[PDB]
């Protein structure tokens, strides 16, 4: 369009192009569209094209002042939704200069953030959004990853195994390092604060990573194994968030946590930076299946909000459990681990994902199994986690009849039987009880434990 | 297309047409029914854009007649015939002005 | 890992 | 419970206080809570009490290392919901220690943001939060508040006229400012950058402040009205955002826009206590009915959210458009102006509010009105909004087939006019139509503005 | 306003 | 008190709220007053409410600028000294 | 004493020296001792030279690592007290190396702040203190003094007229700098915030700072004459005392106020440095006859506390009304002035000066007068305090039946009435109303000013 | 209730009546009897408010005819017709100016 | 004023 | 001690 | 010119 | 030393 007319126009003409081929610099994302009665599908797709990127419900003349052709994000491709039928998906191009380098959510909000529907629209679902390699490079992602941080920890050939103290709040910060110091030196790699444990009337922040520290050195010390405490440094301000990760590089802490949730990208993405500059492991928390994640035909799915996390940065990412997940969703978890860890994720629609992900050089992120997960999980854990992934078990170990030692050694045996078993060649999901009650003969705190919590 | 012609303003209601006795009455009553007391100010009209005008003696807290508020526009008026005057209405409760306009554009 | 399943490959 | 005994136990025995009454300091929580089949209300409601404070899937000895009683949500009465069964409402108090003074989403993601269940509950959804008033005082607040920004900018009397410059994306920034300076010279208080505009290759951000600052000045001279723009400063990184924010004020801007989904609660709480220390004013845009307040059996209620976002510290709060809505939903609209705007909200059912709010002396909120809003919004917008709110009128305004000064012009004419009547006595949404033809009668630009948009 | 609806009041 | 009248007054009116309930908020003072001779209890407390808050020792115009009985402090009770009579106990809410 | 032996011991022998003559550089004490029945003076004087010095209630070795001799407080006179028998006053030297340069409270709180007794005096009183030259060298003292202060404001020839803005709390920053513009362009000097106005909900500090400041420049150029308005930066924390006057210092504002009760010594101290390093003047406001300095036989008395707020450093000093008080504390209203001003001040028992007090090159302060003073009290004012003082008329100028502007000029018209009338030799406290009265004839603002309050 | 009209002062005695010639000698006769030197300062009507007028000639240190003094005035008066002028009296023991007060207003 | 009441005179 | 006596107890 | 000739035209 | 040869001695 050349010349300036005012009034509501449809969008169909500008923002549908079917005969686009995606640049590979394009962003692209599949929205699950669900139109208002009577509208089309190109034009809803259009309209979520329009308010998505450079469209606005009326005609304005500021649009003759650059070139819409370029910048306009445009749908470009409609599928039915295998299932349903008022729902349709919908193949959207945005121009990667629409977006700020290294600033993900920019791309995110830009395009579910503030996206109401330009009244052709009753229902959006982001299902995947395709981050080109130009823009995955912008991006500083975690500041160790995998390799790196097996590298610094000095741990090689199983997963790791965490522990979230209990009672997640109540604890004085002595209290909180003995408990970590009894987890530690019964055989975890790692404690972490609670999400929620930042600084309380109960437990002040300084306190809290001095007792800790000293906990995690002594009980290092006794074993002869690196081990660490997740800090917890999610504050109300920036200022107070920097301060307790240099409080905790002070001291002498390898790794902390932030809760991403709480925090927010900015504050995420500025520490992890952080991280990087200060070589500090981030142990990054952001619950799915919650708010957001949770309902299936209305919200962001879990896998676009994985992608962000990786970008934004963290060396480790936990959401919910899987093994309480049913074994269909199991697929789903897969191609979640993948996400987060392969370099080159190709499309596969059976488990979601509509694009081919690269990520070129990006370092992976330790996946993290989390929830209600005892001795007995832990074949299950290990079969589908592999040997990449942090598993935290915190009332697992805090609840052993005898302490947090004991609770720490009846997972570190339990969780070592399985690795060596599945290195034996042997299937340890089916075979998994007999693996653990041999390991129970010669772990009587695995023994116990197998008969505190049922099979 | 028209052009827009560019004039300076006086905030509230200077994009409407200059008000009569009867919109300007109407407004203090207004003020005066939500509890607000009326005030009057005044200025050069190059210092227009300043936080403090002259005041008109004091807020007149408490007044309920329209007319002694018309009356002190014109005694103000004629004081300084070439300021702007502005009608304001004193929010005790907001501690903030609950309205206010230029009732002359000065000279 | 890291490079085994890259697109180069 | 005196003595360790390990093992998964019920919640009711220690998270159902029926006989409790909260104390003034509590943190209460509503939850609409549907339970898993089976389970009893008073066990779901201990088990979300658990699970949102010191309660673990299993027994920990760490328990009693410290008080339960008084550390422990508690849940205290449940009460049907009108209309559904499943569902039942969960009143559960926290005591106030449980939480960091100065950091509400500390709460808030106590509460909901890692509590998936116990096992007892299939949906969760917390419906409104009582902070008392002495976490209310620990928190920042609004930078300056209602009336503090009217003296700053020197305006009474009325709504604020601001737009958004459109398209949303794709101009340079000297091409921006013209859209600015037309805009604001037209009799618009303020124009604001796009949520999504922070610094794209086609507008890097130093580069559009400068022209922004310039238009800004320059209407300002020609209007002899106080002229702003919220510049937005989101950004990756808190360092990025304090820089862009510090130049907004080294350049002389009065006010920064933050979009608090982009950026998050320790970014946007650090930027609000920048505000306050620097004076700047700060727009806050956070789209609700979108992923987190749509769903209505499923999420946070944008009442809980409105809530965060005031402590959390803002001047302008923006959501999505009310007129559009429904006469139904009026009435929530105008509860949310109330949480926004005043010293204390009493309990109302019908409004969806739970508890007695109590803000005490933290300053009110600008309310802001949005969307595709044009002229003829106008009536039920002064209507509902009344004088404390800002009228965003983006393609209102630069889609005036006159251009921008006069679209802005049409935009102040027909809010002058509806001001001007309803201060007469008249009821201005009946006559509505009246008022604005009679105003059209002397102002051109609004006499074209209704016949481009629809009554 | 601001003082107008209190809980004082 | 909505209109400007200058000069000295008493405090009493403004100042002595017998029927005042402290909210759980307002900072509470207990004064042993001792108060001049001839003035009433009344008198003395609201005295020491006005000068403590938002009283001045004139009437100023500028109280009505802002609403008085939100902000002052006010006296709320009285109570004899065990022991003394000339003074007395004055409760006075902030 | 060269040999240590434990126990109480009396203090007669090591703490009275009645032949010693005090050095030029001795600290010298004048208290009124009560000492307990039986005690005698010369122990009970003893006593409190050892309890603000060197003693202790016991022997210790300690004392025999130091030359005791050299460093120990030392009563060397004692004298009756005219009028009362059960009191004497103790004449205490203290060598100059007991002190810390600079911080004359050190001086203050070791001579009573915590000297309770060691059983032998049951109450104590600081009359005087003589502060040798070599101290007062090394304190800091008025940034600005008296002449410089009249040339920085080219004021000349009168006492300065200010007024503190009533009501005391409750206006909004705008509404008090109306109040501030129209008390200035009426004729005043100063305005001044009320002491307890410092940043409050109801008028946030910086808000108050610059429509302040723009009061002050209007009425300054539509008047012609030198206006200053004291910004009172008393604050929680020194960074947040400073960050004001730092404001206050850059948007041009002449003069600040800093309330020492509030406030105290050391932030005090440390404001008038910066007060010289930055020319701003410093107002001081401490409150005499109030807790500390109003009980004739318990407490400090006010020209001690006059001599340290000199010393500590103020322009202008502040404490009660002079005029209410009678004739007979009018001798003490004439030689507190004096201590405030002049360079030497002789000995005087009359007027309670217990020393030759030389403050050789530290400037002076301008002494101020407030209360509830009106137009009838000028000609007394002018008579005590003479043109070195500032006459400060908060509700005499704001409780104006015309306003502010006429109570200002009704103000200003009767000082310079009556310092024209004092230039001609008039004795214009005789005759005072006729002085103003025939003023009056002239100023219909003075004439209604004194109908409105009694003669 | 008046209204306060704002004008420009001049510092000390401005809000006085402006002074007769008894008025003024009564002053110089003060700072001569407090043993201040008068001095003569003069400067044009906008630059009022500069720390550093125009001095006429030197302060006359050790005068004690106040007759002298007013000579000077008249005399710095016609040579700067349109300046305010301003009578001081230095004090040498303050270095301080013991008064000082605009004898014209200029023009 | 300063240096007319000193210890010097 | 700490919550030994508070005003909950 | 910056947008003539891009490799997306 | 120090204080042995004072003027105080």
């Amino acid at each position: 369009v050349k010349k300036y007319s005012a009034g509501v126009k449809e969008y169909r003409q500008t923002y549908w192009m079917p005969e686009y081929t995606p640049l590979d610099s394009d962003i692209l994302a599949c929205f699950k569209i669900t139109p208002q009665p009577g509208v089309d599908r190109e034009e809803a797709a259009a309209a979520v094209a329009a308010e998505s990127s450079t469209g606005t419900w009326t005609t304005v003349w500021t649009d003759l002042l650059t070139d819409m052709d370029y910048y306009k994000g445009r749908a470009y491709r409609i599928e039915d939704v295998p299932g349903d039928d008022a729902a349709f998906y919908a193949f959207i191009a945005y121009p990667i200069d629409l977006f700020e380098e290294g600033s993900v959510v920019n791309v995110f909000t830009s395009l579910v953030g503030n996206v109401f529907g330009f009244k052709a629209v009753r229902g959006l679902r982001l299902e995947d959004v395709r981050f080109p390699l130009a823009y995955v490079k912008t991006c500083g992602g975690p500041p160790h990853g995998i390799q790196v941080e097996r590298d610094k920890m000095n741990k090689y050939g199983r997963p790791l195994l965490g522990c979230t103290i209990k009672p997640k709040l109540g604890l004085s910060a002595k209290n909180y390092g003995r408990a970590v110091y009894e987890c530690l030196r019964g055989g975890l790699d790692f404690t972490k604060d609670d999400e929620n444990i930042n600084s309380q009337p109960f437990m002040r922040w300084r306190d809290r990573f001095l007792f800790v520290q000293d906990a995690t050195e002594t009980a290092e010390a006794q074993t002869g194994e690196r081990k660490g405490h997740y800090l917890n440094v999610t504050a109300p301000t920036p200022e107070e968030m920097y301060k307790r990760a240099e409080f905790a590089k002070e001291i002498g802490a390898p790794i902390i946590m932030h809760d991403y949730i709480t925090g927010g990208f900015t504050a995420n993405t500025g520490l992890a930076k952080w991280c990087q500059d200060n070589g500090v492991l981030l142990h990054i928390h952001r619950a799915m299946h919650a708010v957001i994640d949770r309902n299936p035909n209305h919200g962001i799915h879990f896998r676009v909000l994985t992608k962000i996390l990786r970008l934004s940065g963290g060396d480790h990412l936990h959401t919910g459990t899987v093994v309480g997940k049913l074994e269909g969703d199991r697929a789903s978890t897969l191609g979640w681990i993948d996400l987060l860890r392969e370099s080159f994720i190709p499309e596969d629609r059976s488990r979601g994902i509509f694009f081919d992900q690269d990520w070129g050089s990006m370092p992976g992120v330790f996946a993290v199994a989390s929830g209600g997960i005892h001795v007995w999980h832990m074949p299950a854990l290990v079969n589908i986690f592999g040997d990449d992934s942090v598993l935290q078990f915190g009332g697992g170990t805090l609840g052993h009849p005898w302490g947090n030692a004991a609770g720490a050694a009846a997972n570190r045996v339990a969780l070592e039987a399985c690795v060596e078993a599945r290195n034996q060649g042997r299937d340890i999901e089916k075979e998994g009880k007999e693996i653990l009650t041999a390991a129970a003969q010669h772990s009587p705190e695995l023994k116990i434990a197998m008969e505190t919590w049922k099979e | 297309m028209q052009d827009y012609k560019q004039s300076l303003k006086y905030e509230t209601f200077s994009y409407l047409p200059p008000m009569n006795a009867e919109r300007i009455r109407a407004q203090i009553k207004y003020a005066i029914a939500q509890g607000w007391s009326p005030g009057i100010e005044h200025v050069e009209v190059k210092n227009s854009m300043n936080q403090y005008w002259y005041m008109w003696k004091l807020p007149f807290f408490g007044e309920q007649n329209v007319d002694n508020v018309l009356a002190e526009i014109e005694a103000c008026r004629s004081a300084y015939p070439t300021h702007q005057v502005k009608l304001v209405a004193y929010d005790n409760y907001a501690q903030s002005l609950g309205l206010a306009f230029v009732v002359y554009r000065g000279n | 890992p890291r490079l085994d399943l890259i697109e180069q490959a």
